[PDB]
């Protein structure tokens, strides 16, 4: 599928009124094809993990959007590694997304991994085509002390 | 004998919860309750789409009567015996 | 049989809500209730301009009696049977 | 018939409010109530300098009895019939 | 006739307050109450070191009975007649 | 005579506390209560794994009856006499 | 109406004691006429869209005011695009406004578009003739956890 | 009264051990007299107006104090202009004040002008002889959601 | 000329497709006419005066631009008051300007007032239709120590 | 007692292996004695007074600690001057203290001076041998709206 | 055990394809052995002690992690020194840790030392293999005024 | 001269249209008289002393101005104490000044005290009736390396 | 060599007085062995590339150090890709280094790749066992305008 | 000499009007004696080492002063370790100092250790009884490119 992408980018370079055979556009169908395969390669205490860098692709305009994910949770019996929370990020972010589904998908992946007391997921991101989306599940929604402990520590 | 129903802070609008995992499936059938697991919760619950005052009219016909109404958080809980 | 009226935190001053979309239009007519949809709300409601204690004197003459008063949030709710 | 008195969160100390603009001026006279408009409020109110339990002893001698005490916010409200 | 006792949010543990400045010194003597002025407060109060349920067993033997329990803030107040 | 049980804000799910350090060890034995000291607390307590409505069905068979339910904080407290 | 504006700006230049025929005021009735036509050319989770740049015209003194709009909402069934929330801004801002009506109009446009659970609209702006106006509709007004989640994330 | 002030400042310059007839103190009784006459020349949504610059005179030591006023209100039927709130400031600030009365006076002037739901007035200022004084009237005092909405937006 | 402006703004309100007789546009020809008359009412050591607030009118699009002027000079015999440097600002800024002429005009007014050793004028401003213009006259141009002393202290 | 201190500092200079008779340690027993006598020379609205500078002596290691006191109160009948709150600070800080007693002592001095509704005292300080101590008395402890109004305005 | 570590680091230098006998790797088995022995050498008012610097070793990858501990407590009868709270930190941090156990261990050590009303421990740290963990014990968990007083003062 | 000032301030209070016999203006002629007597009570390496707080009186309008002095010097044989440089500040600042003379006077006092290689004095201040004045004497004027070493370290 | 490292880390865990067979230290010899193999896996205009993140291993104490590299160069005939400058970084940083050799090695790799006019390499880094090292080669050393253009743009 | 200090601090506690036998002053002569013994326990590329924390004792008033040392040097043949530059700091700072001698002493210790091309030492510090002292030796004094490379990188 790598030659199938590279033929599709060479037809983009011709359709824009640009010369695909010049100094600077020889490996451009092939450098950009291996770019889009990288950009879609995903297919009792409170533990807040913040500043999680995110780089996803908009599924409407196929142009990236760049942001941060904030995750906090209250475990019951099973805790999760701080490097595994980031690979749950990279699986759902390195896809063709919207920010609204990307927030909800991360919360569901942590919910089913651990069955915790509560999950809070906050994704802020800049769409090049900031917006904050926020799921509050479990006891991050029912308790005011628990939601407000999350929201002060992430900043 | 006891039965705890609850709603949110605007009691004009539902949903009003009516039971837990071991609640009576005949009485939940008369109230018209569905059974869901909301996301992030680790338990099942019954619920109807009605306001709480309609349900308090239904439960009155099955021999219940409100002991005490109270509010905890944004929730408003009725206790029926 | 049950009837839930509510006000805000200063019960000296109104408005006090008196009903929902399916409330009795004869009894709302005696209380003097208007029916509005406030902005941002997705439901209709009845309301009067009186304090709640005046309305509790009115509803007493129509065969009601306060079971339980409770406060949920800034709201104060009366349950009348 | 109904009468709603209220205090703040320390019920050892007053003031306890006793009425609104259309409250009974004979019964407010026996309780010793003054009538003020506090700044920022757009309504009048009656109030005494006593704790609420002293006023509940006074209102008991005039044929009242507490139905329900509840707390809404920092306020604690008694309903007397 | 009325008597308002209160505790904090964990009612397993005390102290539970039992009276104000003009409370009955015989009945406070039976409950074992000390009288202090906590710092920042401009009033005196009675208090015991017991949980509230022990005091509710004591006050039952002196002809009282709980009308209404309610919670205001972190405080939980019992009204006894 | 008095007995104060409590749960958190979702009363569909437990645990519900049932007693303090000096509670009746026969009645705690019938309810199935364990006794723990949670960390940071300086007191012992009894607790069961059930919802509160199951415990209210149990305590009804031992000659209790709910006086008043109220909510203080995120906690919901039942008083049984 | 473009010659009707340009004749009205040439009468402004004469009334100010200024010479409308000099080096620097030849296209001034016509550059400013196409400026005022640009400046009035408008006639389960939480999604906060912040830093929305606004440039409106005061309807009292006909002098601009410059600010930011903060919008958050709780959807029920229908969500709205993050580029469509900004065009709802530009329709009501590129008019002759007051800030108080401009806040209320944005909240009503989102309320009727989606029928959400709640709407929060916050407009801060500097009037050259800062002031914060704020509508809280739905469950942003009744819930303290929901209003306070909005107000921490927008800053 | 302008010669009566200027004779009183010339007696100040003599009492300090200073020479009132030198290079630099000729117009000083008259420049300072017109300074003290300038410095005392004052005798459904939430609308927060912040950063209101204030320059008042201390009535104890007759030395200025410099600060900011934060005003927010919830209207009922009548709203007030954003330039009229600032002239209510300048009438009560350009006097001989204390900060504690200056806070309370601004809240009363807005209360009687509009009869709103609530008034919040916050004056921070540096006394050269910061201190924050704060009146919360109406439903800014009874509601916790309304006081906390005011206090997050002013900062 | 105040009725001559107000008739010219009433013809603007009609040409934009707007109703000049409604709630909110009754005093608008007269409030805006007295706005444009205010906005054009101007017709051995180093002393740097910075943060001088400026509010001028663009002469191309008749829309304001907002900025700061930084002035420093080396006197020879005659120094100038720190309140007189600001009125030299307000005379040339409260006109129909460009930023490039407004920089050069301020430097010439200080040059002829004092005949100093050198003059440095730096105007940064945001055009609503930042840009830094900078005149360096005298020994602010010939000396590298003198230009660099100016440019570090103004920031 | 000034010669009694100066003889005690001259025995310190000898005990450290240092030469008390050299260039730089001649007035050192007497300059430091008058330093330790200076360092121990102390023996309806909300009014928050913040940024109160504090310089106290640790009573354990006799080495200073440096901090800020934040005081707010709700008066009943009697208010207190903003220069008198600072002298209550300097009386209790210019002693041999701990931060924990220094917080509690300031709150008691204001409580007995005025009998107010509530007192809030917050001392942050750096111990050279930050830590925040905080007394909340009166209605700053019982009310959540009143404690949170204090804690947002002090920052 | 110091020669037993130094022989284990010399086998690391050989296994990486590196020359252990060169200019720069002669004392490297012995400088790093005394590094790992230093890095594991640990085996009525509110008093918040913040900015407590922490340097612990990850027990998974044996690579450090660097952070800050925030401790606050409400005493009953017994208070604890501000230098003893930091040695409780250094005993549990200078070990092979996880951040989640390091938070819980500090709270238990203060709980058993004093038996206070409540304990709040917040550890933020950067793992080189930020994350916030937070224990709230006692009346920092049951009271909303007490948890929120802690969380505003630590920032 | 203290009764001579207090009679001159009582004539100020009468001339402003204010009642000198009321609640709040009884000690005002005497509190302000002891304020103006305090405000005028002044009558081989590089050592930069910065952040020197200054509070002087304008001699034109008798209203304070508030600023900072930056002093650096290159000694030859005699150095000066860091507490004596600040008393040279307080002698010349606590007078009736202009900023331009206050800069030049501080440089001359240090020049005659030490005879150093060079003196650099920079006073920035806000006039309530910022401006930077700067004397560069000695080898701070002739050397570009020496002036630029001063100007980077003071910021 | 991966079992040879993992046996060397299991002897470290035993020598520290720690139990290598417990909950939390089972994969620790093998997780840390694959960590040290990752951490040592490296064996006419001005183009400044800044903020280049660096993570190297100290060769003295075998503990990381974390920093930033700033590279600028003046090409002659051959320019270099902005992703190739970063892989020159990662080859020399992911080794056992000192900061002083790591600076000099990056400058030599760019010098031999391009033969440019000048090379400037600046590495700031924090050693956990900031320090700035800086090579200036070519015409970044001989020209003062060229070195100072580099040093202002990197910040 | 530790009992000789502790007897000298017990005579300080008596001379201040303080009771040396109370709750809180029992170990105070002995805790402070071991404090003063800790506080005086010291008796081709550019390598800039900045942010070196310093804690010295003033020799005039025996009260600490707290600051930072910035050291840069150009080696000839011999370089110096980055942990040895900090122990040269701690030897000369943990004494009874002045800042002016402490700057000059650090430069001489590095000069004799290495004989480099140039030495630059900059000490900024706050005296509790900021000031910047700066020695520039070697080719940091003669070259303008070399002094200015030092002074931009340290900030
Ligand atoms: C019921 C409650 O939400 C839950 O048990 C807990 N909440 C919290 C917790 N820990 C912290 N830090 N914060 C909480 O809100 N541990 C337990
Ligand atoms: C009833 C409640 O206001 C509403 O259902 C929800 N609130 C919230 C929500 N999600 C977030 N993040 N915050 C809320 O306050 N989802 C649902
Ligand atoms: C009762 C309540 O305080 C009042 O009706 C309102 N409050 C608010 C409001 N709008 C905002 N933004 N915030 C409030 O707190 N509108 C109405
Ligand atoms: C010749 C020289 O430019 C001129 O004489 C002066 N320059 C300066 C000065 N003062 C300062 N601060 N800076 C200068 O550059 N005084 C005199
Ligand atoms: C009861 C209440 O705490 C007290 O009366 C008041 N509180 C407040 C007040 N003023 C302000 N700003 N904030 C308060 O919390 N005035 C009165
Ligand atoms: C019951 C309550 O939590 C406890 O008694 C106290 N809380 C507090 C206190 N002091 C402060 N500052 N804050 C509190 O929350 N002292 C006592
Ligand atoms: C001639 C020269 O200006 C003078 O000798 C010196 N200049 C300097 C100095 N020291 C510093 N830091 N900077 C100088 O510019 N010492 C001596
Ligand atoms: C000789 C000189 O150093 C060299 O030719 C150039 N220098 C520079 C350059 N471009 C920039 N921006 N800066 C220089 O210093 N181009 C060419
Ligand atoms: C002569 C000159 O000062 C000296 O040889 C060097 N200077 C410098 C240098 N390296 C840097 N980065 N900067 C210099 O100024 N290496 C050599
Ligand atoms: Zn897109
Ligand atoms: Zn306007
Ligand atoms: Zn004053
Ligand atoms: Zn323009
Ligand atoms: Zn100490
Ligand atoms: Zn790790
Ligand atoms: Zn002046
Ligand atoms: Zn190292
Ligand atoms: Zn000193």
């Amino acid at each position: 599928n790598l030659p199938n992408l590279a033929a599709a980018y060479s037809s983009i370079l011709s359709s824009l009124g640009e010369n695909p055979q010049r100094q600077g556009l020889l490996k451009t169908p092939w450098r950009a094809a291996s770019a889009m395969q990288f950009f879609t390669k995903g297919y009792d205490e409170m533990v807040i993990v913040k500043d999680i860098d995110m780089f996803s692709m908009c599924e409407h305009h196929l142009v990236p959007f760049v942001g941060k994910v904030h995750i906090g949770y209250l475990p019951n019996k099973q805790v999760l590694g701080l490097s595994k929370l980031a690979r749950i990020v990279e699986i759902y972010s390195r896809r063709l997304q919207v920010q609204e589904r990307l927030t909800k998908q991360i919360a569901v992946a942590i919910t089913e991994a651990l069955r915790p007391a509560g999950v809070g997921v906050v994704v802020e991101a800049t769409h090049m085509c900031k917006t904050v989306t926020s799921t509050m599940l479990g006891v991050f929604r029912e308790d005011p002390k628990t939601r407000e402990e999350f929201l002060t520590l992430i900043r | 004998p006891y039965l705890l129903i609850s709603t949110q802070i605007r009691m004009e609008v539902g949903p009003t919860m009516v039971g837990d995992e071991q609640s009576d499936p005949e009485l939940m059938q008369h109230l018209g309750a569905s059974k869901r697991r909301a996301l992030g919760n680790n338990f099942y619950e019954y619920y109807v789409d009605d306001p709480p005052r309609i349900v308090l009219d239904k439960l009155e016909r099955r021999g219940f009567r409100v002991l005490s109404m109270t509010g905890v958080g944004q929730t408003l809980v009725w206790c029926l015996h």
